[PDB]
């Protein structure tokens, strides 16, 4: 492990900037490259720095290399939700196929989505093929709201998840609860600190 | 594989009983791995000096081995060289 | 007209064992040694550092230190890249330097030999193969030329650094280069070929001829220049003669160390 | 410069035999096999400089590799072990330094395949409350009772996959946390405009691809053989 990344992980609010660090001891150090890796996905190259004192930029991404210091930084300007990814630092020890790549273990980024007009509610949704079975859906709330797992082991609750209705420029949080075993939507998310203005219909 | 040429000779004129320097000088060999001994009466002289290996414009390796000696009408002086390009070690005796 | 040489020799025995040794010459006097065991290059004269500063030199050495390690793994990789087409033991030599002319003119070179035969040179701005080279070498050449860093560095050393350094080396070591050493001659014969042993002379230009008074003997057979540990030259001249004609014949020697007073020794 | 891998996801058993395959049509001489593991960067297992050559990398133990031709490079686990559970990347490249990476392959090595079970999928239709209240319609999908956790869930509207207004849980939850080999559940959401849902010509479908047993795996048990399959639920928009 001649490639060391820092911070290990970090959390930011959408629209803020962040800086990521890479320090390495690999000798020689022909070039250094930054990769973006989405959860489950593969490795997209963002930039490659080559000179003794180097600067590159690719969109909102920019990077610097200083070979004397054997140190690199990646700057992300105006983070978006899609920036949620692991960033990986790679140093190659030759300028040909004779080289070996030296991988850092990456830095984990989470961008927190900017919720404009929150409108928390709990809806009930029914099975299409078997209308008796159903689920309760906490949705449209802001990020200051956390969602706790369930008190009962026979009740299930997923973690917050954000969706982007791209073409309408609209984002919304959501969690889903279900049980088989005396389970109704108003009693579903008791164990969670929910806003006092949460809409419950019918 | 190039096969070695050995040349033994002295630094100063040879006068019996007077200290001097003997020169073993091997050349035109390949590959550069070689064993070289300088011998007084077929016995190996201990502290023999070796120059650094190098090669000519034609790529052939050469090396100089040397030792202090005191020639006498009685004693024989030789140079044994073991090398890949020979099955039998080659010995060359000093001749005045 | 002096020629400066850096000489490298690396042997790769098998997939894991190897070594690399080097030596450096200005004309016929040795300036540097770099053993495989040694982590740093060594001076073999007092003036080996030429007109370079301590900082300047220490930079230059570090570059090479890295080079040696890189070069080892690279050759090894380039084998994998051929095999089974290529196979151990492998022997590589490089000869590089610059040759000095009147004024400021010089011409640099980098010449590589694979398994005893000259195959690759650096010319212009990239590696190329020379005539006679086995074709498979094109692939390595292509990889070597892929590496722009290296190319840059090599053009620099060859174009700029070498000459500049030699121009400086030539000043700082002029005393030793222009040093004059006087030849010592003796005679003998073997069953009759007569021998005129000449030893201890520097520089190497020398004129050794057999004489019958003034009659320049044409049967004189000159040998090869052999070295002496103290960095002086030894040579010998043999004459094939009939029994009896020993008395009278003499060896005459022309050398710059004498200055008009020619060595002349009679049998 | 494309690099493809097959399979993209694989379940195998201790002592079994796995083949990971990489295809490149770039005419690249050089190909490399790596494995990614958390708290580690990519480490090199094997590489190859051309057809009929393979070279040991940094962590070659337990893997063997094969380069039948310029286009294909294979990683072979002969006696699979749980420790070889990882994501495997393949890459290629020419005389330059750049290496081009494939999309990855997840491998899971289990002790026994006796617990493997495909999911049951269910699609819950939007709330008319939501529609009035928000002018929007959230459909929810729910995959349940499956093991292991190797699934890909997608949303398809009218035979064409959608991405916008979708979100799936990052990790699937355990159904019986108490039990050692718990089966899993996973949930997802697709959100459209009310007008879009109200259209009875709009066909909505939640697809779960499940990875399990090959056709070549043995199965003794009574219940249906848990092969790799797609399991989905569907619904029609209504006004
Ligand atoms: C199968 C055998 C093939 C035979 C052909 C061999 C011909 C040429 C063999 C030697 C030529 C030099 C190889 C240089 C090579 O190893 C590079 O890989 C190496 C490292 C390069 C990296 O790191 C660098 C560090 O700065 C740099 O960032 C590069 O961009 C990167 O790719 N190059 C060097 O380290 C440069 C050193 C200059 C070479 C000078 C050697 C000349 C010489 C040396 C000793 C004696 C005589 C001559
Ligand atoms: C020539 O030089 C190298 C380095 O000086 C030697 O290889 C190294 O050996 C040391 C000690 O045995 C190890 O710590 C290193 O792992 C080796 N270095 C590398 C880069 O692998 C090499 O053995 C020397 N040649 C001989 C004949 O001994
Ligand atoms: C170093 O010297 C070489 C040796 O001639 C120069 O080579 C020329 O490079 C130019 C421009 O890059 C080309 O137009 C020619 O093809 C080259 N000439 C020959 C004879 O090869 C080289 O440019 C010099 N470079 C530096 C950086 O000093
Ligand atoms: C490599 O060669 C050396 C000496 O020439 C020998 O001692 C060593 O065992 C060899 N290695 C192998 C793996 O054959």
């Amino acid at each position: 492990t001649q490639v060391e990344q820092s911070p290990q992980s970090l959390v930011v609010r959408q629209g803020e900037n962040c800086v990521l660090q890479c320090n390495y001891s690999v000798t020689p150090d022909n070039h250094l490259r930054w990769f973006k890796q989405d959860t489950g996905k593969g490795l997209v190259s963002l930039t490659v720095l080559v000179d003794q004192k180097d600067k590159t930029s690719n969109g909102r991404y920019s990077a610097t290399l200083d070979k004397d210091a054997k140190h690199s930084t990646l700057h992300i300007t105006a983070t978006l939700l899609d920036d949620t990814a692991t960033y990986i630092c790679v140093v190659g020890d030759r300028g040909s196929a004779l080289g070996r790549l030296h991988f850092g273990a990456g830095t984990q980024l989470i961008v927190i989505p900017d919720i404009q007009n929150p409108d928390p509610a709990v809806y009930q949704l029914r099975d299409s093929k078997s209308s008796d079975k159903s689920v309760c859906l906490f949705t449209d709330f802001d990020s200051q709201t956390n969602v706790s797992q369930s008190k009962d082991s026979d009740v299930y609750i997923t973690d917050k998840c954000v969706l982007d209705m791209r073409s309408m420029d609209f984002k919304s949080n959501s969690a889903v609860a279900w049980s088989n075993k005396d389970f109704a939507c108003a009693n579903a998310f008791n164990n969670s600190i929910i806003p006092e203005d949460t809409f419950f219909p019918s | 594989q190039k096969t070695p040429q050995i040349q033994v000779y002295s630094r100063h004129p040879p006068e019996n009983g007077k200290p001097n320097i003997l020169n073993c000088y091997v050349t035109q060999f390949h590959p550069p791995h070689i064993e070289i001994q300088m011998l007084k009466n077929g016995k190996k002289i201990p502290k023999v000096e070796m120059s650094d290996m190098s090669f000519s414009k034609d790529w052939s390796f050469y090396i100089l081995a040397h030792t202090e000696f005191t020639p006498t009408e009685t004693d024989t002086y030789a140079c044994r060289v073991k090398h890949a390009s020979m099955a039998e070690p080659k010995t060359v005796y000093w001749d005045r | 007209n002096y020629t400066f040489r850096c000489l490298q020799m690396s042997s790769f025995a098998n997939r894991s064992w190897s070594r690399t040794d080097s030596v450096v010459w200005l004309g016929d006097l040795q300036t540097h040694r770099w053993s495989n065991d040694s982590a740093t290059i060594s001076f073999t004269k007092p003036w080996s550092q030429g007109k370079l500063s301590n900082q300047q030199w220490e930079k230059l050495q570090h570059m090479f230190q890295v080079y040696r390690v890189s070069f080892t793994r690279d050759i090894q990789e380039l084998v994998k890249m051929m095999s089974p087409k290529e196979d151990y033991p492998i022997e590589i030599q490089l000869s590089a330097g610059c040759e000095m002319y009147p004024g400021n003119a010089s011409e640099s070179f980098l010449h590589v030999a694979f398994q005893g035969k000259y195959v690759v040179r650096f010319w212009g701005t990239s590696w190329q193969t020379v005539p006679g080279a086995p074709s498979w070498l094109d692939l390595p050449i292509k990889v070597l030329n892929a590496d722009q860093g290296t190319s840059a560095t090599v053009q620099m050393l060859l174009n700029d650094t070498c000459p500049l350094f030699v121009r400086g080396l030539l000043e700082a070591g002029k005393s030793d280069l222009e040093k004059q050493e006087k030849p010592v001659a003796w005679l003998s014969s073997v069953p009759r070929q007569l021998v005129c042993h000449v030893s201890g002379f520097y520089p190497k230009p020398v004129w050794v001829m057999w004489m019958r008074g003034d009659q320049e003997q044409q049967g004189t057979h000159r040998g090869d220049f052999l070295p002496n540990a103290d960095e002086t030259w030894y040579l010998q001249a043999t004459l094939d003669v009939e029994a009896g004609e020993e008395a009278g014949l003499a060896c005459r020697v022309k050398h710059s160390s004498l200055g008009g007073q020619d060595i002349i020794l009679y049998w | 410069a494309a690099v493809t891998q097959s399979p993209r996801n694989k379940v195998a058993v201790t002592g079994g035999k796995v083949t990971l395959s990489c295809n490149q049509t770039n005419n690249h001489n050089n190909m490399y096999w790596y494995r990614q593991d958390t708290g580690h960067g990519l480490r090199l297992i094997h590489y190859s400089y051309g057809a009929g050559s393979t070279e040991k990398g940094d962590i070659p133990d337990g893997y063997k590799a094969s380069r039948p031709s310029q286009e294909n490079f294979s990683l072979i686990l002969e006696l699979a072990t749980p420790s070889q559970t990882s994501v495997y990347f393949c890459a290629s490249g020419d005389e330059g330094y750049t290496q081009y990476f494939g999309p990855g392959t997840r491998l899971l090595v289990l002790e026994d395949l006796r617990n493997v079970t495909p999911p049951k999928v269910s699609l819950f239709e939007p709330s008319k409350a939501e529609i009035s209240h928000t002018q929007k319609a959230t459909l929810v999908c729910l995959a349940t009772g499956f093991y292991p956790d190797h699934v890909e869930l997608s949303w398809w509207v009218n035979g064409k996959e959608v991405h916008s207004g979708v979100c799936t849980d990052p990790q699937p939850l355990k159904e019986q946390p108490a039990l050692n080999d718990s089966r899993y559940s996973l949930s997802s959401r697709l959100r459209v405009s009310a007008t879009f849902w109200q259209n009875p010509r709009n066909h909505f479908r939640c697809q779960v691809q499940f990875y399990g047993l090959s056709e070549n795996d043995e199965w003794t048990q009574d219940r249906a053989k848990p092969v790799t399959q797609i399991v989905s639920a569907e619904a029609w928009g209504r006004a």
